[PDB]
């Protein structure tokens, strides 16, 4: 009785793709400092984001991402 | 008679007891050159106010120790506190400073007390003053 | 000390076995296992989860002996100033209590005083002392001999 | 109360008023020392005897000596 | 929103207000209690904290006495509340003979000694009571 | 508690009295007496 | 140097150093001629 | 980068080394007195008294840490040599179930050969209660050599530590700003340390652990299974051990991490070959709390402007009845490095203290649950070692509060308010501790007074009333009906102390359930009474140590004062020392009474022998149930019965553990002489004594003295404390040795 995982596929992808998303969305209304330190080159692509701040939205859509993915897994799609 | 707002006290459970209005309490009142933070001796720090200050206790001990941290921690010292004990009746008895000088330097009109003519050694022996309710040091 | 040895010295004499106390008073493990630790048998088991012999009483008092001398431990180790503080807060306690407060003392409760902590250290301690080594020499004589 | 005495072999060094937490002791003027002043123990009925004023006294034998006495409530120290 | 403070606005008293000592409804039911009601004269009150102090006192001892698995169960938890109510009569006796010395301040009625005695006797009677009270309530098939 | 000597009854009223009675009513003498206020 | 000369002069360091003489002195003595109750 | 250092503040010279006390401006001097000696041993690292600046005394904590590591280096690599070159462990790999672990040997010299006793396998040594084999087994070591390239790196590494430590101090010292980044400390701390040391952990489990254990457990040789090395450079065996391997790293990245579930597995519960923990369970679980270390990380703001910030957060969470709520306290643990011990001492302690709790009940080394003599000993010993972190807690918190309190900075704060109502905490707390000391061990003297007047119907028992722990019996039921129910992903429960089958390897119980009955209730709530007097010990020494109403003025007397004189009725005992010095007696009574508990619960109802049909033989058969509840039962069916393998060690290759049983009993009663007299008596008996060396002109330059007041309390309790430990030590090995 193992737990189910899913193998690499496009909607696991495109779930990845929306969970990133959405953590941008979040970071970009959360974040106190957002622009702090090493910046990164052609702003304004990324909301005014510092490479700190872009990092860690990332990781923070990664985080979600991993979670809805196993979830999910464990349940039907 | 005693006059002089009291230090803003949150208040706590070290201050006074049934003693103060059965025997006596204590009263300390000084003047504060600024509204600042100082250290209760019964537990807490509590901030006081410019002008005339005015806190009660229950101990004479514990009234020389606030005037010896107001005379020791505090750039402006505070050398003009006045230490009263307060009866129930309503009798408030000046007690410290006794003449206005501080004890620890000498003032012309003080009444030496306690003081023996002879050195700790020449004490008289107990088994010459026996049978009688006096001690060596008494004699 | 001197107890120790008349009563091991004696116990050889009556039992006729004066060899082991002769072999094994020479060290003082001999003393602590041949003498004490075997000669507790029958008084610590004077009162069972089985049932009760006449060395109850003797084994209660052996423990009473052991717990009167423990107690003396705190007026020999433990001074006045924490005891003062403490009955300061139990103070406070008392009348700070509503129906309580209508019950005062007349005398203002203190801790013992140096000498008088001294004092009553000593006493348990000796009463201590004195009830334990009663209550063993007597049981295990009784048992042994008795 | 307690009592406390001071002989004649004070050197009037005032440690013991200083250390005095219950002010108790005084300096009077006096002649026998080179200072010209020797310790005094007017207010003795609030001393408590901690023996601050003999740990302070720098002579050979104390010249201050506290012999405690009878025990009031300000001798004991009580806040209730 | 500061709920405990001073006792009283008085900050330098060994207390300082709180929602269990100085709140209305504790105030307002300590007030109401046999021993600090109002209008109440001593041996009233005595009456009334000894009843409710003897009818609880029957508990213990019948639950848990040397008699608790037989017919004398109920009777020696009742004779076990009655003992102790006599020895608690006797200590409060002692007690108001010490403390009331000479002087009579007629400030408090219970703080006087011909009120201790009242209260004293009412508290015997009232233990008496609510003692026995709860011994019949608790009892079966009696005479 | 039972016993078979002469007027064995006399432990059944004499131990009370050195147990509770004599005990207390001494307690109560002492506590008045180290207490009465005055008078020396 | 003149500093290790003396830390090494002080008292523990010469009062450990003494003891381990005289300890590893009463134990080869005790290997090579073990079990000396008297003078034989 | 925040780095900010200064260059060579401290030469390095050995003069200061031939003046000794030269951190001391009163000891600098020179030596009048005997006491000068004892001052000089005992203000040496309290390195906040030597100077007020703090930069400096950053540095030196700094350093003194590293010279601790060091010292603990220099520790692990001598037990790696001594386990490689004066050890059987080679020999009990391949026996692990008949030969007894031993990694010391001794010289005969005057008999002591003795004690090198037959350990099994034609090796004489002394057996070893560490159980350092069984962790050894556990990380894979098959060979000698392998702990002996171990052990040379443990050297090696202390080598570093002390270098470290003379070059961050004597040549580049940290700047005080770079002390203070707690942020970045704690990220890295978090993820940098504990995260990657799990991660480190677990990738060596999984490639190292794993496959030898798996091969051991199977029947293979030692000698026959692979070096560590060979599975990495031919995965071919990995995989034929574990088939997912062949799948290679892509389901990782993929999120494919079932697949991984024949070597990452859920099981719980025990190895029946070993008897410890499923390694597949351990990798799992350190890989996860890896994964949720480095999670915890990159939370607070250090460089970036993305992460939270301590101050903010502490001064976020304020309410009604606490006024100004956690305000001031960032500057309380950011510039007094004694509060700072005070929580970490707490919180250590009490982990060592669950380490203890948690090592038994799921036993995580091969074969150490049937080794009874290994689980005794590592229980006590890191309970004890908890029990002195927590009064270390106490100690130094009041420390703080004595030097780095200051009220200015603390106005209407928790602090104050805590000061404030510090004497209906103390009240309530008395009286907490009066009701439970009365109740319970009143429960024991009513049990004992019932059992000797001939009436076993009226005691608290199990037969007689219950006092059962009704609660505790539920967890249990809880916990054991978890697998399946409330996780259902998990095969077996946490532990079987719960409950569950009984677990047995090589005819000795490893594991079966611990039932509570009504001893259980009255001993731990005898653990619940000795626990909350000492915190109430402890805690008014923390709260009193400012002032009370007795001597208001504590504070300027100092931390570590005797007594403020014989006035006011008598005023010994009231600095906060004191209250450490009391507070330790107390932690010693709570822990040995917890020690006496775990042994005689765990030698009377859990270990064991099993027979070929099942049933269950324990050490002391099934006593404890009817017996702990009396304190005669107490002092005989477990001190008179238990005591006969340690008063009878003589002769054979115990006697040592005898021998030095004896001498707990000795030192323990030489502490009486300190604990119970003064110093003005052994002051006139030394004036005699000078009297007599001086009438041959033989009177040292150095004037002797009796030992200070502070001093001989401290050496009283040393000494007791010693005595009692020692004594319990020995009694332990002896019985837990001679129980099989
Ligand atoms: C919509 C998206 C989605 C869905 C459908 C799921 C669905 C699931 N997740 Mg999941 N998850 C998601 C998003 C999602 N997750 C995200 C975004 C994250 C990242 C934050 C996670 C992180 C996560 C973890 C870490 C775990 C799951 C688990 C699970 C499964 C069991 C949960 C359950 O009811 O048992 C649990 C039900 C309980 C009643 C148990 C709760 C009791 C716990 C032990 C209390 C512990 C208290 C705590 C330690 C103290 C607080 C700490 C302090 C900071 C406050 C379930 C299939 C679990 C799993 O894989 O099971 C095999 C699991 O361990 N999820
Ligand atoms: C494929 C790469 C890619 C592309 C095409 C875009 C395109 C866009 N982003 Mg964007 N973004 C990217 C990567 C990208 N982003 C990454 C990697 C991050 C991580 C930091 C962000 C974070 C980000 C934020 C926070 C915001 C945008 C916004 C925008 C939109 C307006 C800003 C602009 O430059 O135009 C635009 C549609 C803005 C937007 O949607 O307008 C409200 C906005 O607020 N982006
Ligand atoms: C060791 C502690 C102890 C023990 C063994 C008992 C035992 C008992 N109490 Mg009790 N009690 C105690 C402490 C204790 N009490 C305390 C501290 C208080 C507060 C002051 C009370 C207040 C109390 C009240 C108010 C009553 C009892 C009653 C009872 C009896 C029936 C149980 C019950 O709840 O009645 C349940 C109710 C009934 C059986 C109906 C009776 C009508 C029983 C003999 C009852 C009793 O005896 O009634 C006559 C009752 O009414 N108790
Ligand atoms: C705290 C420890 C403790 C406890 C709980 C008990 C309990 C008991 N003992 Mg025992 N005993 C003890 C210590 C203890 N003993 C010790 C140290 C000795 C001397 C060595 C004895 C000697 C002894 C004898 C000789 C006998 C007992 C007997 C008994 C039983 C009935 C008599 C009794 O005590 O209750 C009766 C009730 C009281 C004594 C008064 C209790 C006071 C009340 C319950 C306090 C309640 C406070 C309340 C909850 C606060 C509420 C606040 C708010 C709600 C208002 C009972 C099971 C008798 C028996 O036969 O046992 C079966 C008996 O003959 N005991
Ligand atoms: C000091 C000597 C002494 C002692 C220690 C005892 C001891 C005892 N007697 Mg006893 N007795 C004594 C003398 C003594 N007797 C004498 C001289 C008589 C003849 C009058 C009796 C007649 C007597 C009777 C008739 C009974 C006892 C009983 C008992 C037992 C119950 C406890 C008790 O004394 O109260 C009860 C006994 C008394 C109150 C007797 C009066 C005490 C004597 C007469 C005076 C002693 C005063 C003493 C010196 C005061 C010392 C002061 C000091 C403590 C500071 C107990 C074993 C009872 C018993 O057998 O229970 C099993 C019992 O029924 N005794
Ligand atoms: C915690 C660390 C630790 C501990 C407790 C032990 C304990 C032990 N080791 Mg061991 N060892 C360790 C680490 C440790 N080792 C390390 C790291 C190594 C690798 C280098 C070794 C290598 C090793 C070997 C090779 C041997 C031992 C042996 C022994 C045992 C005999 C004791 C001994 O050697 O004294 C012997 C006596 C002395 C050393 C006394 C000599 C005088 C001393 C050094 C006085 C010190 C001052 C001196 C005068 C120098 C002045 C310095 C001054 C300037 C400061 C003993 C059980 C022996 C053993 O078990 O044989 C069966 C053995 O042969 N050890
Ligand atoms: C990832 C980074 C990292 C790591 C691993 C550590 C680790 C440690 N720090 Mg630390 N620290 C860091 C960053 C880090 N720090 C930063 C950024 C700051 C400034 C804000 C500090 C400031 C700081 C102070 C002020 C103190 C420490 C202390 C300590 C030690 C505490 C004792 C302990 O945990 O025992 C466990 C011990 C070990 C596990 C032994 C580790 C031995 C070396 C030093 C580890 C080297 C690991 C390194 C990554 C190379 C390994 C990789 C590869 C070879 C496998 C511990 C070794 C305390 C101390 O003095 O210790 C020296 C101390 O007081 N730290
Ligand atoms: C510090 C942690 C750590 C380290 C250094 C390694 C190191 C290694 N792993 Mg590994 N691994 C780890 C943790 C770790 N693992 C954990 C926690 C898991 C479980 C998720 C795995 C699961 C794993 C698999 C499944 C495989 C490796 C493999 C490898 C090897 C080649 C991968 C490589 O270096 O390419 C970058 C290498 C020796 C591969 C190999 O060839 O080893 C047999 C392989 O197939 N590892
Ligand atoms: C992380 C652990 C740690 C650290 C860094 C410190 C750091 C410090 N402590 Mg602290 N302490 C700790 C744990 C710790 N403590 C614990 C666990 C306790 C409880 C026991 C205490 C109790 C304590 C007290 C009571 C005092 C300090 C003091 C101090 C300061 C230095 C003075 C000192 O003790 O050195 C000198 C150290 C010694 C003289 C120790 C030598 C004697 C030991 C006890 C002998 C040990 C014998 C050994 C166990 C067995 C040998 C057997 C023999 C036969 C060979 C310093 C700030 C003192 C202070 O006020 O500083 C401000 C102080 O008075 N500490
Ligand atoms: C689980 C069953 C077994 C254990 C049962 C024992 C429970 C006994 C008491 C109930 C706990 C209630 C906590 C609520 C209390 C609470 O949450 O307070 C919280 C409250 C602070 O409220 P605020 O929201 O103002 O706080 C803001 C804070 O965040 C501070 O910044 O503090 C106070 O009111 C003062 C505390 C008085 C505390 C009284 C002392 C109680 C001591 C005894 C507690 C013993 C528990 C021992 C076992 C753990």
């Amino acid at each position: 009785a193992v737990p189910a995982t899913l193998s690499w596929s496009p909607k696991v992808a495109g779930v990845m793709i929306a969970c990133n998303i959405l953590a941008i969305a979040f970071g970009k209304l959360t974040i106190k400092q957002q622009n702090v330190g090493t910046p990164m080159p052609s702003s304004n692509f990324f909301g005014g984001f510092g490479l700190g701040a872009v990092l860690g939205t990332a990781s923070f859509g990664h985080i979600l991402g991993a979670g809805v993915i196993l979830g999910l897994a464990n349940m039907g799609v | 008679e005693l006059s002089g707002q009291p230090p803003k006290f949150g208040g706590s459970t070290g201050g006074l007891l049934s003693k103060a209005n059965r025997e006596e309490k204590y009263a300390i009142t000084w003047t504060s050159a600024s509204e600042q933070v100082f250290e209760m001796p019964t537990g807490g720090a509590a901030i006081m106010n410019e002008g005339e200050n005015l806190l009660y206790l229950a101990r004479k001990e514990q009234c020389l120790a606030l005037g010896t941290q107001l005379r020791t921690k505090f750039k402006p010292k505070i050398q003009d506190y006045k230490i009263y004990r307060v009866y129930p009746s309503g009798e408030v008895q000046y007690l410290h400073p006794a003449d206005g000088v501080f004890p620890e330097k000498v003032n012309e009109g003080r009444e030496a007390q306690g003081t023996k003519t002879r050195r700790i050694g020449q004490n008289p022996e107990p088994v010459t003053i026996k049978f009688s309710g006096k001690a060596p040091y008494e004699v | 000390w001197l107890t120790f040895y008349w009563h091991w010295k004696h116990l050889g004499v009556w039992s006729g076995n004066v060899a082991q106390f002769n072999e094994n008073s020479t060290y003082l493990m001999g003393w602590f296992r041949d003498y004490l630790w075997a000669n507790s048998a029958q008084l610590i088991n004077g009162y069972n989860p089985y049932g009760v012999n006449n060395l109850s009483v003797w084994a209660w008092m052996f423990l009473f002996g052991h717990l009167v001398w423990a107690t003396g431990f705190m007026f020999l180790i433990s001074w006045r100033g924490y005891w003062q503080e403490l009955i300061e807060t139990i103070v406070w306690a008392h009348e700070r209590t509503p129906l309580a407060n209508l019950v005062r003392w007349k005398d203002k409760p203190v801790a013992l005083s140096i000498v008088q902590a001294r004092l009553v250290g000593l006493a348990h301690f000796t009463v201590g002392y004195v009830l334990t080594y009663a209550a063993f020499l007597i049981a295990s004589t009784a048992g042994k001999f008795g | 109360s307690h009592s406390v005495k001071i002989y004649d072999t004070c050197i009037g060094c005032t440690q013991c008023v200083r250390a005095c937490p219950l002010d108790v002791l005084e300096m009077v003027p006096w002649d026998g020392c080179k200072a010209a002043q020797i310790a005094s123990s007017p207010r003795t009925e609030d001393c408590v005897g901690c023996k601050r004023c003999e740990t302070a006294c720098p002579t050979d034998f104390l010249s201050i000596r506290v012999y405690l006495g009878a025990e009031t409530t300000r001798s004991m120290g009580l806040a209730y | 929103n500061q709920v405990v403070q001073a006792y009283n606005g008085d900050p330098f008293v060994g207390h300082l207000s709180t929602p269990i000592s100085d709140s209305a409804f504790t105030r307002t039911f300590i007030g109401n209690l046999p021993a600090y009601r109002k209008g109440l004269s001593p041996i009233l009150r005595g009456l009334e904290v000894g009843m409710a102090h003897g009818y609880f006192l029957i508990g213990p001892w019948t639950l848990l006495g040397p008699l608790r698995d037989s017919e004398y169960q109920y009777i020696g938890g009742l004779i076990g509340a009655l003992a102790l109510i006599l020895v608690a009569t006797a200590a409060l006796s002692s007690y108001g003979l010490v403390t009331f010395q000479g002087e009579q301040g007629s400030g408090d009625t219970l703080q006087t000694a011909d009120g201790w005695s009242q209260f004293a006797a009412g508290f015997f009677v009232g233990g008496m009571g609510g003692a026995f009270v709860a011994y019949f309530l608790l009892e079966n098939l009696s005479v | 508690m039972d016993g078979s000597y002469a007027a064995s009854y006399l432990p059944w009223i004499l131990i009370p009295m050195v147990g509770w009675l004599f005990p207390a009513v001494t307690m109560g003498l002492l506590f008045i007496h180290i207490e009465s206020e005055g008078e020396g | 140097m003149d500093g290790l000369k003396s830390f090494l002069s002080t008292a523990p360091v010469m009062i450990m150093a003494l003891l381990t003489f005289t300890a590893g002195i009463l134990i080869e003595f005790n290997r090579f001629y073990p079990d000396l109750l008297f003078h034989p | 980068a925040k780095v900010s250092v200064d260059n060579n503040p401290v030469p390095t010279s050995f003069e200061k080394w031939g003046k000794p006390g030269h951190f001391d401006r009163t000891l600098a001097r020179g030596p009048k007195t005997t006491t000068w000696i004892w001052n000089l041993h005992a203000n040496a690292h309290d390195f906040d008294s030597q100077t007020s600046d703090l930069e400096d005394v950053s540095r030196k904590i700094f350093s003194a840490h590293f010279g601790h590591l060091a010292v603990v280096f220099v520790w692990l690599s001598g037990m790696y040599f001594h386990g490689a070159k004066f050890s059987n462990y080679e020999g009990w790999l391949a026996d692990p179930t008949h030969i007894k672990p031993s990694a010391q040997v001794v010289w005969p010299i005057v008999g002591q050969g003795i004690l090198n006793g037959d350990v099994g396998g034609g090796f004489h040594g002394i057996q070893i209660t560490s159980g350092l084999f069984y962790l050894w087994r556990a990380s894979g070591f098959t060979d000698s050599y392998q702990l002996y390239c171990t052990a040379i790196g443990g050297l090696v590494m202390a080598a570093l530590m002390l270098f470290a430590g003379w070059f961050h101090y004597h040549v580049k010292a940290p700047k005080l700003e770079w002390f203070q980044n707690v942020e970045s400390m704690m990220n890295h701390h978090l993820a940098g340390l504990l995260g990657l040391g799990s991660l480190g952990w677990a990738g060596h489990q999984i490639h190292v652990s794993m496959p030898i254990n798996k091969l051991l457990d199977a029947g293979v040789a030692p000698k026959d299974i692979p070096l560590p090395h060979e599975f990495i450079l031919e995965p071919s065996k990995m995989a034929e051990l574990y088939p997912s391997f062949a799948q290679g790293l892509t389901p990782f990245f993929t999120l494919n991490w079932g697949v991984y579930s024949d070597f990452l597995t859920f099981k719980g519960g025990l190895n029946p070959v070993t008897g410890g923990l499923w390694l597949s369970d351990t990798a799992h679980h350190h890989l996860a709390i890896a994964v949720l270390f480095i999670i915890a990380g990159h939370m607070y703001r250090t460089n970036w402007g993305i992460g939270h910030s301590m101050k903010e957060i502490l001064e976020a969470h304020k309410g009604p009845f606490t006024g100004e709520g956690h305000k001031g306290l960032y500057e309380i643990l950011t510039t007094s490095w004694h509060a700072q011990l005070a929580i970490n001492l707490a919180l250590l302690g009490s982990l060592t203290i669950i380490v203890a709790q948690h090592m038994y009940a799921m036993p995580p080394y091969p074969y150490q649950a049937i080794d009874y003599a290994t689980q005794l000993s590592l229980f006590t010993h890191h309970m004890w070692i908890g029990g002195f972190l927590i009064v270390g807690a106490g100690a130094h918190g009041a420390i703080f509060m004595v030097r780095d309190y200051d009220p200015a900075k603390n106005v209407n704060n928790l602090l104050d308010r805590m000061l404030r109502h510090r004497d209906a905490i103390i009240s309530h707390l008395n009286w907490v501790c009066i009701f439970l000391g009365f109740h319970s061990f009143g429960l024991y003297i009513h049990n004992d007074t019932m059992r000797a007047l001939g009436r076993p119907q009226d005691m608290f028992s199990d037969t007689a009333i219950q006092l059962q722990p009704i609660f505790a019996q539920w967890v249990q039921h809880l916990h054991t009906l978890a697998p399946g129910a409330t996780a259902p992903n998990a095969l077996a429960t946490a532990s079987y102390a719960f409950g569950g089958e009984t677990i047995a390897v090589a005819g000795k119980v490893a594991m079966m359930p611990i039932t509570l009955g009504t001893a259980d209730f009255m001993v731990h709530h005898i653990h619940a009474f000795t626990i909350h007097v000492t915190a109430l010990i402890l805690l008014k020494g923390v709260l009193y140590a400012r002032s009370s109403r007795l001597v208001p003025d504590k504070a300027n007397l100092g931390f570590r004062f005797p007594c403020d004189g014989p006035g006011r009725g008598g005023t010994c005992q009231v600095s906060g020392w004191d209250h450490v010095f009391l507070g330790l007696f107390w932690m010693y009574n709570s822990l040995s009474i917890v020690i006496f508990h775990f042994s005689w619960k765990m030698q009377s109802d859990v270990w064991g022998t099993v027979s070929p049909d099942g049933s269950v033989t324990h050490v002391t058969l099934g006593n404890f149930a009817q017996s702990a509840i009396t304190i005669n039962g107490w002092l005989r069916d477990f001190l008179w019965a238990q005591a006969a393998n340690v008063i009878n060690s003589y002769g054979s290759a115990l006697s040592a553990y005898g021998i030095m049983f004896l001498a707990g009993h000795f030192v323990f009663a030489f502490s009486l002489m300190f604990l119970f007299s003064g110093r003005g008596y052994w002051q006139e008996l030394i004036e005699s004594i000078v009297w007599a060396h001086n009438k041959l002109n033989v009177a040292p330059a150095i004037q002797p003295r009796a030992l200070s007041i502070i001093q001989g309390r401290a050496v009283g309790v040393a000494h007791y404390l010693l005595g009692g430990i020692v004594t319990t030590w020995a009694f332990f090995l002896a019985r837990s040795l001679s129980i099989g």
